RNA sequence: GCUAAACCUAGCCCCAAACCCACUCCACCUUACUACCAGACAACCUUAGCCAAACCAUUUACCCAAAUAAAGUAUAGGCGAUA
RNA sequence: GCUACCUAAGAACAGCUAAAAGAGCAAGAUUUAUAGGUAGAGGCGACAAACCUA
RNA sequence: CUCCGCAUAAGCCUGCGUCAGAUUAAAAUGAACUGACAAUUAACAGCCCAAUAUCUACAAUCAACCAACAAGUCAUUAU
RNA sequence: CCUGUUUACCAAAAACAUCACCUCUAGCAUCACCAGUAUUAGAGGCA
RNA sequence: AAUUUAUUAAUGCAAACAGUACCAAACCUGCAUUAAA
RNA sequence: AACUUGACCAACGGAACAAGUUACCCUAGG
């Protein structure tokens, strides 16, 4: 027999049932979105169309991203979108030559980064691309806030975004407790990224983390039926007294 | 060659296996040094048997009995028969107030009770 | 059950410690070194190689008395039970170490070369130039790792600018700081090499099984 | 950053569709490695006297390694942001005034 | 000085804590609510547990110095 | 004359349509189906070879969202097979 | 759970020459029970290129 | 006739006890097959132990004498 | 050039192992070698 | 035997890194070069 | 650039490019 829905749609159907459906609409959208990450390991085509040299005809051209493998270690650090490239190469760049397995790994470094919003120093593993990206963003706090989830490619980076975003949303006085004037200055510089605290809480959470967070919120002790029946009897008595 | 299908029991296996596995009897104590067994009186179930002298109910019921409709008890029915009368009287007298639910037998928590309904801590 | 090293004791003691043979296998259970297997059961005696180790409260040079010198199954050299203060420990025995002898362990470098006494432990810098030494350490306080086998002895060729040059039993120069303690004299069992195994069976007693390359 | 390209062409997938990639489409050739490129200077606005450019508020093109390791963490310099440029510009104007 | 007790036999060092703990103002979502371990949630930090009563068969004695009869001067018995 | 022979149901197949499952009590990750003691092990990483080339050495297939048509066309390819 | 090797902790071995203990006739490079380890691009092998439940 | 036997361990799991049978062994009493009924009772054995520190150089061999080498199954105290 | 396993067995033979012998590599510790340190350890040959 | 060096070690270059004119730690990643299996 | 040129591809209708050995042998039919 056949299934009612294609097997590839079963995942989306899960989000329409049970605890996943009750998750915030804004959070669910983040999961549904499939934005294309910035090209890192390949050179994108400049235009939609190109002139074929062999036959001199205008033909459509499409950008096909290279599959990038992200090891678990990368999630702790910030690799700026870089990852392992698992593919194959031709020996001596000759098609006739044997096909050889090849892996291209990035160059990782240990660096210290200071977050103005979080007022903390972090030791994280980064590539040269991450350092360049931070420079173009004029600071870590800008790089973390500006970069989308698909570009960051880091669980730690998305965790930092929730940290920074929540402080901006909550207007936390914990930042620079002794200097309120300094605290206001930092908050003013990042006012653009400030989003409501409600939405900021679900930023960067995984589906498992979101489900657990929603389970705790929903989790409540059952109400004794003694309290429920008492409210009903009292209401019935009051209405009976009113009619009398 | 070993029999997979048969039920695994303490009769099977070597001396170590046969000693460790039991037949489902509940433990009534612990083992001390020298494999001495200490029996805890409280762990031993105490049978609470009533006095049946002068008791009119017998194992069977006479066939000359009016058949009645089956009405399983519910939480609402118990409330209407055990808790509603007291609240109804107090409401007319105005003494009733929500803060005093315990007066009618409400238990805010089960902690500190000998027989706790949830989690059940007493045997049938 | 997977391989667990027997070398788990954390507190020093002179009581022989039960050992577990490896059979030439590493933690993976696969043979790494061939020809190792079986043999007589052996107990390990924790040998103290930091000769100059004063007691917890006490400090500075101290003396020890050689209670006993006995055979050791875990090494070619003989060992000596030495008692100083309220502490006993196992050390490597010199060629002429004997029961009842008193030995000195000092970490003081004299203005000149102190008289060389067999079984004593002074800093290399203090030891006279051209003296047979054993149980030498590469770094101050590291503990003796060299010239520990039976009958082996290195010579202190020269002391230059706070360092000492010693000849290892393989006739190779070694340079260490002058504050590195060492033991004067040859190691015990100088006649170890002379002994003939004689019988193939004896090799099995020593825990060495047949090893066929091809 | 290693940049690669495919040996074999990938047929067009069409609008709103993703290419079907066969085993041959995993073969790559190394187009370029970003590390093997002449380094570029990092533009910074100094906030303190430095042996090279004591002049506070002066745009400098220091080496990326030097600026990242020392000037930026220690607070000697700040990024040449459009906002930062305006702030220091006023001081250069006010000082003349 | 040779130390006794090889590393392989010593208790394995604690795993590296989740980085969400480093971030100020963030509460790491852990599996403590589930009452069991899951690999996709952060490990909870549990407060030291005390039985709260006396159980002879599971008794733990206080630190040696806290003992009432502890003395600074040693006695040789 | 024996041995036997004979039977028509049990169900099953292919579609269509609809997105399925499961807490009496008790037991069950330890030697599963074992009432009752200080845990800590934690998951993520190109499918491969090969149908064929009458050998084999690059080379062919198994998924990504509309039947049909454009079209076995453009195009790729020891420019061979084939795709 | 066969077999090869190994680990842990066990067990067995009459008499006869009998110094020497040794497959001498009839206590060892012996035999053996239990549990564990090494796995096929491998393991193990006093190496037959053998054995690793045909 | 004895080649064993009895017991324990391991393994096995009701597999020659009673009753009945039209089933079964060469054998229409036997029965190890079928149906029903019964049975092996703990003292043997298994199943053990509060914490922290600390203690544990001297083989076994009738263990004494004479000996060795392959260097050895056997132990605490304090609170 | 000692004895030990192996197919065979009265067995012989060869093979392998191995005492001795020989060359080869290695100056060191917290999972094998080894809780060892060149009189050591490993890898070979040995008529 | 041709094919290959993906693999492992070795070296070089670049990469990363610092200091008093001129030079610097191995690891790590990328690209070469002989070897090994 | 073009016009053109080039393999003793001699196993010469030419695979772009590859040897020994198996008396331990494995598979195939005759
Ligand atoms: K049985
Ligand atoms: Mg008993």
């Amino acid at each position: 027999p056949l299934h009612k829905y294609p097997v590839w749609l079963w995942k989306r159907l899960q989000l329409r049932e049970g605890i996943c459906s009750r998750l915030p609409g804004h959070y669910l959208r983040s999961l549904e979105e499939e934005r294309t990450p910035t090209p890192v390991h390949y050179r994108p085509h400049g235009a939609k169309f190109k002139i074929n040299p062999k036959n001199g005809q205008r033909e459509r051209v499409e950008d096909v991203p290279i599959p990038i493998y992200f090891p678990p270690e990368s999630q702790r650090g910030l690799w700026g979108g870089e990852g392992w490239i698992l593919g194959q190469i031709y020996a001596n760049n000759d098609k006739l030559s044997k096909r050889l397995k090849k892996v291209w790994k990035p160059q990782l470094f240990e660096r210290e980064f200071y977050s103005e919003i979080l007022d903390k120093k972090f030791t994280v593993t980064v590539t040269m691309r991450t350092l360049d990206l931070i420079d173009e963003a004029y600071g870590l706090d800008f790089y973390i806030l500006k970069t989308p989830k698909e570009d960051l490619c880091s669980k730690f980076g998305m965790d930092l975004k929730r940290g920074m975003l929540l402080r901006l949303a909550r207007q936390d006085p914990q930042l620079h407790p002794e200097d309120p004037e300094r605290r206001a200055a930092i908050y003013d510089k990042y006012k653009e990224f400030a989003i409501p605290e409600e939405e900021a809480e679900w930023v960067g959470l995984t589906l498992e983390e979101a489900i657990e967070k929603q389970r705790l919120l929903e989790e409540k002790d059952p109400v004794p039926l003694f309290k429920i029946y008492v409210a009903e009897l009292i209401q019935q008595l009051q209405q009976q007294a009113l009619s009398e | 060659g070993a029999d997979r299908m048969s039920k695994w029991t303490s009769k099977r296996g070597p001396r170590s296996f046969r000693g460790r596995k039991g037949r489902g009897a509940k433990g009534i104590g612990f083992l001390t040094s020298g494999w001495r067994f200490v029996q805890i009186k409280e762990m031993v179930p105490e049978f609470v048997v009533p006095d049946l002298t002068g008791f009119k109910l017998k194992p069977y019921v006479s066939y000359l009995a009016p058949e009645s409709e089956e009405t399983p008890l519910t939480a609402a029915q118990l409330f209407s028969e055990a808790v509603a009368p007291a609240i109804e009287k107090d409401f007319k007298d105005g003494t009733f107030d929500p803060d005093n639910l315990e007066k009618y037998g409400f238990e805010p928590t089960q902690e500190g009770k000998l027989f706790q309904l949830y989690p059940r801590n007493f045997l049938r | 059950a997977n391989f667990v090293s027997w070398k788990s004791r954390t507190k020093y003691t002179i009581t022989p410690v039960k050992m577990r043979k490896s059979g030439g296998r590493d933690h993976t259970g696969r043979i790494r070194v061939h020809g190792i297997g079986g043999g007589h059961k052996q107990r390990y005696r924790m040998i103290d190689f930091l000769r100059f180790r004063p007691e917890e409260t006490k400090s500075g040079p101290f003396e020890e008395k050689v209670i006993q010198v006995r055979y050791d199954p875990c090494r070619s050299a003989d060992i000596a039970l030495v008692a100083g203060g309220s502490r006993k420990r196992w050390i490597i025995a010199t060629e002429n170490m004997q029961a009842g002898d008193t030995i000195l362990n000092s970490n003081h470098i004299g203005r000149m070369a102190v008289a060389a006494r067999e079984g004593d432990a002074h800093p290399l810098g203090a030891l006279p130039v051209g003296t047979l030494i054993n149980n030498v350490e590469s770094e101050p306080g590291r503990g003796a790792q060299y010239i520990r086998a039976a009958g082996t002895c290195g010579v202190l060729l020269r002391k230059v600018n706070g360092t000492a040059i010693i000849q290892l039993p393989s006739k190779r120069q070694m340079q260490v700081l002058e504050t590195c303690v060492a033991t004067v004299g040859r190691v015990s069992n100088v006649d170890h090499n002379k002994r003939v195994i004689g019988k193939a069976g004896r090799n099995r007693w020593l825990g060495k099984r047949p090893n066929s390359g091809r | 950053t290693v940049i690669v390209e495919r040996w074999w062409k990938v047929p067009l997938a069409g609008e709103g569709r993703k290419p079907r990639l066969h085993r041959r489409h995993r073969v790559y050739k190394l187009v370029e490695d970003t590390k093997h490129r002449p380094k570029e200077n990092l533009e910074l606005i100094l906030t303190q006297s430095v042996e090279n450019v004591g002049v506070r508020g002066d745009l400098v093109s220091v080496k990326k390694s030097l600026g990242r390791n020392r000037l930026l963490p220690q607070g000697l310099a700040v990024y040449a942001s459009p906002e930062n440029k305006k702030l220091f510009e006023e001081e250069k104007l006010l000082r003349q005034e | 000085a040779y130390e006794w007790g090889v590393r392989s036999t010593r208790k394995s060092e604690p795993p590296p804590l989740d980085r969400v703990y480093e971030i100020p103002g963030l509460e790491p979502i852990t599996f403590a609510g589930k009452m069991h371990f899951v690999p996709w949630l952060a490990r909870p930090i549990f407060p030291p547990w005390d039985r709260g009563y006396k159980d002879p068969r599971f008794y733990r004695s206080p630190p040696l110095h806290e003992h009432p009869l502890y003395k600074d001067q040693a006695c040789y018995i």
